[PDB]
């Protein structure tokens, strides 16, 4: 299931909406989830999931292809925790 | 938070979309994902993420206030990778 093929069986249910205003609404909430967790702002859908911001402290990196040290900043990382309805059709073994 | 709320609120002041299909076009698309996540299915979103699908065994486990060692029974998670463009984004971020 692509960004693409979500698009497609939600228009293929929804009948009494365009097609084409799935395409853009799809767009849009990614888009605003995306921007959301850009400013710094968590996410919460009850029943999905959440998305927070960990973050991760500056360290000296390195290239495991060469092998020569990279600096690092601090910078955050977004961070999905699934919710309660979701870890439990999910889980297929009790 | 972002809130379904706040969502459908955006797709009424954006696409021009009713409240309405606005509300229910949200709730179909976190219905849609765990349909796919359920049935056993990769979850590929370009330009956000990806939800993946791991079986984790049952490892040894324990009681974090007491202390008794449970073994943590085997299950099946749903772990998030986000791409590289939502961490571009998030980089540079701000708890606020």
């Amino acid at each position: 299931m692509t960004k693409s093929e979500l698009i497609e069986r939600l228009a293929t249910q929804q009948s009494h909406i365009p097609a084409k205003t799935v395409e853009d609404a799809v767009k849009e909430m990614l888009e605003h989830m995306a921007s959301t967790l850009a400013q710094g702002e968590r996410i919460e859908i009850r029943g999905f999931g959440s998305f927070s911001l960990h973050y991760r402290a500056p360290r000296t990196g390195r290239n495991p292809k060469t092998g020569d040290k990279v600096e690092l900043e601090g910078k955050y990382v977004p961070h999905f925790k699934p919710g309660k309805e979701l870890r439990d059709r999910a889980n297929i073994y009790g | 938070a972002l809130t379904k709320a706040e969502m459908s609120e955006y797709l009424f002041d954006k696409l021009g979309l009713s409240k309405r299909d606005a509300k229910e076009l949200v709730e179909l698309f976190f219905e849609e994902i765990r349909r796919a996540l359920e049935n056993g299915e990769q979850v590929k979103l370009s330009g956000f993420g990806n939800f993946d699908l791991r079986d984790k065994n049952q490892r040894p486990g324990r009681n974090p206030k007491t202390g008794e060692d449970i073994p943590i029974t085997a299950r099946r998670v749903v772990t998030f990778r986000p791409g590289q463009k939502l961490k571009s984004r998030v980089e540079n971020a701000s708890p606020k």
